[PDB]
DNA sequence: TAGGGAGTAATCCCCTTGGCGGTTAAAACGCGGGGGACAGCGCGTACGTGCGTTTAAGCGGTGCTAGAGCTGTCTACGA
DNA sequence: TCGTAGACAGCTCTAGCACCGCTTAAACGCACGTACGCGCTGTCCCCCGCGTTTTAACCGCCAAGGGGATTACTCCCTA
């Protein structure tokens, strides 16, 4: 049969903007050379089954559950292309553009590889699980997580449907999804941003919360310096964490992560690593089983996944042994404790102030002795933090201890 | 070297008697009223005082008290006060 | 059983109870010890009465109950039932004690 | 959208991966992965743009159960499976915000596209001897912005307000429900109002309670006592000729078109137009045709009366209308007198009501959904029972000893030693 | 001089007309008042706490109690118009609340 | 004859209770509490400091009731029955 | 004349006052609070006013009604 | 062609106007609803115009601070449209009530 | 009369680089008969408390620390009672 | 010759004393009394015209103004907790800028 | 400038300040635990805001009657 | 209880209302844009209540005592 009719400009759409490639023909396959990744593809003539006539260009189905978009056709490539076909092939292309009614009434319907969304007779997709990052179901809405490949142009991210709730059904190939291992198992940890308990697993290049309503993952990306921090009255010991870049909950995003964990929060964790397997992978900062809390074993293991050392917090007592007071600011009572290389707030929300961008701090002086004087700090950034209701003995040594890390002054 | 207390306790007590005769006392409530009346009495007494001083006056009438029972207290009760008041000063100042 | 009630509905008859009730709630010995106490952190030498100490009483408990109907009635606008010191600060600030 | 495969795209916007809106097909073509598929307007909820620096995020949401459905059925197709939301993203080198923005006045016009198109009949104009033809009437609603004035015309089955432009509103006898006159009797504005039975298109808008008021107002910003005889004397004067005009409809509409008269008797200042003016009652209805707009109930659909906030130092209480027809939604009427309560009472004991209280309230119209769960079967549920008392499961109060101690205070007997002064 | 008559009775009343002179005087109000002027004052403070005792009795015959209670003194100074709001800053030895009730407190 | 402490402190909880029910509060987080032992005692304080500034000026080591009295009326925080 | 009030006028004051989102009922309960504290003083002033023998009103009277309320004004005289 | 987005002119606002002392409602409706009110028990009563800018300025100042109440009434309610109810509140925690 | 000549010269003693408004006296002169006459009403108070006739510092410094605790009154306390100690001496 | 000097005073010794002979609020005058009142008279005024004086160079300005007075009012709130209710012609207040109300 | 006012002297006397041996009763701990307290959807309905004009304010000027300020002479009621 | 503090009769002054006129600005308003209050939903959560102990508030009675209520001279202050 016939060489090649080749194309070295045409698309074959793959997870979203996929540019121009490189498609040969062969005397009896189909090779595609992509312009961007390389990769040798060959469909031959036991493979390609049908190839879709819509908007134009040559997507291929093959049995495979592949859908191979070619694409970057004119009309006129309907025949001279099929004149290919015709020796072997013989393809009947058919026209149709099954959904252009823009009418949302169809069905889901799980495919092996594929996954088929029928607007009568015609569907709307059948966009594979290699072109699916992640799959969750709901209730009632199918959470599709696609990836995509880091475009610069319209990217689609996100697809949910209305899936009735597997109404004598399952998540067929839902449930066969990729997988996104778990270690080390921290369970029904008391969160304040957000409020309540979730869930922790850990896994070796990053880590999922777990829970019921709002549980993501925990990509080392997030952590990117550790931060502990005790109570003021040491029965608790907060532990924060710069979560940069922030998970989100659908609505909004989650830029710093507050964790209440009392003094007795104590427990060993096992960690479920060989001690010849974190000198690869820790650089021997844990090995298999260290006894301790979920919050001093918990950032010993913090410490290694972030591979970085401690924002020491504010070990400067303020008065009565305590390490800060807690104060309104934001309309919230919170504990200021001094780091570093900044500042952290809790619980309201977690406002991490660096020490490289305080241009001064300034005061606004009150009068009684019942929390009046104000605190406020203009960085260099131009993000103010004015922290309201502060004492007398504690802001005297705050005073200080600003004065020791240099911060400015203004009146 | 006899160095009486004095109050104003019988008034009351026998005007409770006039018109509720069956209801008795506690000196608790003798406590209560005797407290109240110190108190009004230096209160419109020593907004007269201030008036009269505000008028230029050396003197106080009952033109002075009156208004500062109506300025100090409102109400047809208030007025009914300047009634018996008035009446009771119509009363003595014609030497009856 | 031991038969649990509503957890407040035994309180709200014991509400309505007391608030019909006029008496005190503050026994005599650690309120009169708090007195000599304050008292003599200002200043020594104190000869006391006990009508000082029973008007005193009444005086701290009326600025309670005044207390109380401003953390009642800014629990009207809270809509809630736990208590915050917030209303407290509010209850002080409309009273210009502190604002 | 689109019911033509020959409906494509104009663009193929899969050359550009370039999103686009198409309101003059009612559309929006959207890449859905290399499918630049279209998207009917009456198939989508909204759209809104999150920025994180350059790679924004777009949620696309759609019309589905738990967001057109509900999870109303103007699309009831639920069990089919619909789309909820998409989410795009879009670095910054974009248009993508200017194709967002759009979709505004593309549901804007297309919800214009959704019109609700009460049209009367062309009342045939009798201009006869016996044309009752009142000149100076002033129409609220309004045509203009300002106020319109016009004159009124009465014919067989309707009348015709023919305004200082021309334009003859005709009100149709058919479509007058509760004719209304408020006097000048000490009042600042004399109505000819015609509450009608149909929301009818005039001016801009579809109007059901529409009034014909003059304003022979006093004070403004510009002994002897003939100002006011003058003042005496035209309102007079112009109450009379309405009362001429009045009898000349009679003579027209031969009694049947009810001018219910105030009964001012059992007037109050109350609000349930949530603005205390005179609101007193007429035939079948309340009223409060001295101000914009006037208050039109039915006696007649209300199975009974609940009183609501009847409770010390409410002087300012409100009561439920217990209507006939739940579907008919129910007011409660503001600033109802304490003093005005009991003569309403005995007023609902002349409109078959036995007067009945109460202090609590509820959501209403989570009742009202309640009673048309079943309506006898809420009426096994207590029923209207319910707004009073129907037992419950407790004590009572049950005291102890409430009583005066023996040694508590009683200054009697205080003393005999007694004097007078010097 | 003749016998020191009760000028109480020359204003029909209780109160001692010289005492409260002599009160006038002591307090230093002014260098003089007008000779009615404290006995209007005596006759006007004699009317509001008859008022006073008055509603008191009735309130205590409405708790059926002879012997007062400051609850009956309690409830008469909360139950008034007039004089409630004109004395609200004072309060009462073991005088009690207003028992307030809410409804919407209670569960239904 | 003691050291003057602990006694705001020995302030128990239910008696607080007691207070906030004919108070009319319905269920309180403690944290209420301490706040509360500042504030009404430091008011009392104030009071106390009034009454020592009447009594070093009553020439006497005796507190009397009348202190209180002149004190409250000059708070505004009225109080009859007990006028001495 | 309770609407010589010009609700810009509210709008100005409610800006001087800080406060943003502001409903319809808010203007006349103001307004009836206004009339409160502004009967009041009146009042109190013109009962004075009477008794001060004298027509043409002074500022000794805002002086002592504003002194008996405890409302007192600094600048003039007292 | 641009629209000004609010709360921002409003800050300028609070800025502005809450640090000056002028009048808001224009003097001469002030005025004629002072003599209003006047008539109310009386005739013939002649205003020494001082005297009423000194009550102007207490009443409006009265206002601001009752103003400043109501705001703290609706961050207590974590809200910003504002309620009569809150009015009131504010009236009775104040001590009016 | 007003002490708005004193208030003028204790002013152009103490701060002579200033200049002044005549709403500025007012509030001075306005504060001046405002706390003049709480000091003296509080003392005439005072004066009927305790039995007594004529009215000396111990007064007016309790009637001081009543209304004004405070180490401003500490020191108002110290400048009266040297003032009184310089009109002492002759 | 006046009884100002004597006492080192700058306020009238005879003004005041011939006011209290005016004031009959006692029965008679201790004269230590009218000096010492004077005195802390004067203690106060200089204490508030040294704040006119912190509030007028902290606003740049030389002319005494009730505004200056008001921020010392609104700002030092020892003048503000003695006088609550009591108030000033032609004062404002603070624009009180608070927190919830600023961005972020 | 004299006669009333505050202080030192003597005698006695009431309250409570301390405190133990008893009484009983208010309160904290252990633990279930559930009815109440607080953070995302979601939306639509009340609130903030450009252009036209629509009318209110009051100053540029002057008249004016009358309540109020100042002066001379005078009489009766609380101290 | 005496004598002077307002009272009464005049003598003279200036201030907001009345009047004519026109420009400049506060404000209704109307549709457009907008944004968060309340209900629904879900997710917790900390004192209420029951058992139990347990340790502190308070009367009888003792035991005196001490600063204050009471009355007498004596030197001192002011309009």
């Amino acid at each position: 049969m016939a060489e090649t009719l080749e194309f070295n400009d045409v698309y074959q759409e793959v997870k979203g903007s996929m540019n121009d490639g490189r498609l040969r023909l062969s005397r009896q396959g189909i090779i595609f050379k992509n312009s961007k990744t390389g990769k040798v593809d060959n469909i031959q003539a036991g493979e390609l089954t049908e190839g879709i006539w819509r908007r134009h260009g040559l997507k291929l189905l093959t049995k495979n559950g592949h859908v191979y978009k070619y694409d970057g056709f004119r009309e006129s490539e309907f025949e001279k292309l099929s004149d290919f076909f015709k020796t072997h092939y013989r393809l009947e292309l058919m026209e149709k553009d099954l959904c252009v009614k823009g009418w949302n009434w169809g069905t889901v319907k799980f495919g092996g590889q594929l996954l088929s969304f029928d607007i009568g007779d015609q569907p709307v997709f059948e966009i594979p699980l290699s072109n699916v990052s992640q799959c969750t179901t709901g209730k009632n809405e199918v959470t599709l997580e696609f990836h995509q490949n880091d475009d610069a142009e319209v990217s689609l991210m996100e697809v949910r449907f209305y899936v009735p709730p597997t109404q004598x059904x399952x998540x067929x190939x839902x449930x066969x999804x990729x997988x996104x291992d778990a270690i080390c198992i921290f369970r029904e940890l008391q969160c304040l941003t957000p409020r309540g308990r979730y869930d922790i697993r850990i896994y070796p290049t990053f880590l999922h919360l777990h829970g019921k309503t709002f549980d993501y993952k925990i990509p080392y990306t997030t952590v990117l310096r550790l931060f502990l921090l005790p109570h003021k009255d040491q029965r608790q010991m907060f532990f924060v964490i710069s979560l940069d870049p922030p998970i989100k909950q659908g609505q909004t995003r989650y830029h710093f992560l507050i964790l209440l964990f009392s003094k007795d929060e104590d427990i060993s964790l096992t960690l479920n690593m060989n001690e010849e397997e974190v000198e690869k992978r820790f650089e021997g900062r844990l090995t298999k089983n260290m006894s301790g809390s979920l919050y001093e074993m918990v950032s010993r293991v913090m410490k290694a996944l972030v591979n970085r050392k401690i924002t020491v917090p504010g070990n400067f007592q303020g008065h009565s042994g305590a390490q800060c007071i807690t104060c309104s600011y934001k309309a919230s009572s919170g504990l200021l404790y001094p780091l570093e290389r900044g500042f952290i707030y809790v619980h309201k929300p977690p406002v991490h102030i660096r020490f490289d961008e305080i241009s001064f701090v300034n005061f606004a002086r009150g009068t009684t002795t019942t929390r009046s004087f104000d605190f406020e700090i203009e960085t260099k950034q131009g993000t103010q933090y004015t922290f309201s209701s502060i004492e007398r003995e504690e802001y005297g040594k705050l005073f200080d201890f600003v004065n020791a890390k240099k911060l400015n002054i203004k009146n | 070297k006899r160095s009486r207390k004095e109050s104003y306790s019988v008034y009351v007590y026998k005007v409770l008697k006039q018109v509720h005769p069956d209801t008795g006392i506690s000196s608790k409530a003798m406590g209560i009223m005797n407290s109240f009346v110190n108190d009004i009495f230096e209160r419109i007494a020593g907004e007269a005082s201030r008036l009269a001083h505000y008028n230029k006056r050396s003197t106080i009438t009952s033109r002075e008290i009156q208004t500062a029972v109506r300025l100090l207290l409102p109400g047809e009760l208030a007025k009914h006060a300047v009634s018996e008041g008035t009446k009771a000063v119509t009363k003595y100042t014609s030497s009856k | 059983k031991p038969h649990r009630y509503r957890p407040g509905t035994v309180a709200l008859r014991e509400i309505r109870r007391y608030q019909k009730s006029t008496e005190l709630l503050i026994r005599k010995l650690p309120f009169q010890r708090l007195v000599r106490e304050i008292a003599q952190d200002f200043k020594t030498d104190l000869r006391f009465q006990s009508s000082a100490v029973m008007a005193l009483q009444e005086a701290c408990e009326a600025y309670l109950v005044g207390l109380f109907e401003d953390t009642n009635l800014c629990a009207i606008h809270a809509k809630r039932v736990t208590i915050m010191p917030k209303d407290i600060q509010l209850a002080r600030r409309i009273r210009g004690e502190r604002a | 959208s689109y019911k033509n495969p020959s409906l494509m795209p104009k663009e193929p916007h899969i050359r550009e991966m370039k999103i686009y809106i198409d309101k003059k097909y009612e559309t929006v073509i959207m890449p859905v992965f290399g499918i630049a598929t279209p998207f009917h307007i009456a198939t989508i909820k909204n759209i809104s743009m999150s920025v994180e620096g350059d790679y924004t995020y777009l949620r696309i949401n759609f019309y589905c159960p738990g967001s057109a459905l509900g999870r109303g059925n103007i699309f009831p197709n639920p069990e089919a499976t619909f789309v909820k939301e998409i989410t795009y993203r879009a670095s910054n080198i974009l248009n993508l915000q200017n194709a967002f923005r759009i979709i505004k006045e593309v549901q804007k016009r297309y919800k214009x596209x959704x019109x609700x198109x009460v049209k009367q009949d062309s009342l045939v104009i009798n201009l006869n001897r016996s044309n009752p033809k009142l000149k100076d009437l002033y129409i609220r609603p309004n045509i203009a912005q300002k106020r319109m004035q016009g004159s009124l015309e009465a014919h067989v089955n309707g009348f015709r307000f023919t305004s200082v432009r021309g334009d003859k509103v005709d009100i149709l006898y058919n479509n007058i429900k509760h004719a209304l006159f408020q006097p000048c009797d000490g009042e600042m504005i004399i109505v000819l109002h015609f509450h009608l039975k149909n929301a009818i298109m005039f001016g801009k808008k579809r109007h059901t309670d529409v009034q014909f008021y003059t304003e022979v107002g006093e004070i403004t910003t510009d002994d002897d006592l003939y100002a006011e005889q003058m003042e005496r004397e035209m309102r007079h004067k112009l109450k009379t000729a309405f009362k001429n005009f009045i009898e000349k409809v009679e003579a027209l509409t031969k009694e049947e078109l009810e001018f219910e008269v105030p009964f001012r008797d059992l007037g109050f200042n109350g609000a349930p137009y949530r603005s205390t003016c005179l609101l007193q009652p007429t035939s079948s209805a309340l009223v409060n045709a001295t101000e914009w707009p006037p208050f039109v109930v039915t006696l007649d659909e209300v199975e009974l009366i609940h009183f609501e906030r009847v409770q010390f130092h409410l002087k300012n209480f409100d009561m439920v209308i217990v209507y006939k027809d739940y579907s008919k939604k129910v007011t409660m009427i503001n600033a109802i007198p304490v003093a005005s309560l009991d003569p309403i009472k005995e007023w609902l004991n002349s409109c078959d009501l036995k007067y009945t209280e109460g202090v609590q309230s509820l959501n209403w119209t989570k009742i009202m959904k309640t009673i048309v769960d079943d309506p006898e079967g809420f009426f096994e549920q207590g029923g209207w029972s319910f707004l009073x008392x129907x037992x419950x499961x407790x004590x009572x109060x049950x005291x102890x000893x409430x009583x005066x101690x023996x040694x508590x205070x009683x200054x009697x007997x205080x003393x005999x030693x007694x004097x007078x002064x010097x | 001089r003749a016998k020191a008559k009760s000028r109480s009775s020359r204003a029909g009343l209780q109160f001692p007309v010289g005492r409260v002179h002599r009160l006038l005087r002591k307090g230093n109000y002014a260098e003089r008042v007008g000779a009615g002027a404290p006995v209007y004052l005596a006759a006007v403070l004699e009317y509001l706490t008859a008022e006073i005792l008055e509603l008191a009795g009735n309130a205590a015959r409405d708790n059926k109690k002879t012997r007062i209670i400051p609850r009956h003194l309690q409830l008469a100074i909360r139950n008034d118009e007039e004089l409630n709001k004109l004395l609200g800053r004072v309060t009462i030895a073991q005088g009690g609340v207003l028992p307030n009730i809410q409804a919407v407190l209670l569960p239904k | 004859r003691k050291v003057l402490r602990d006694n705001i402190q020995g302030i128990t909880k239910p008696a607080i209770r007691r207070l906030a029910r004919r108070g009319g509060v319905k269920r309180i987080s403690g944290l209420i509490y301490e706040e509360t032992r500042g504030v009404l005692k430091v008011f009392l304080e104030n009071v106390i400091r009034d009454a020592v500034t009447y009594t070093e000026h009553a020439k006497r080591k005796t507190v009397t009731a009348m202190d209180v009295v002149y004190a409250l009326k000059r708070q505004g925080r009225t109080l009859y029955g007990f006028g001495g």
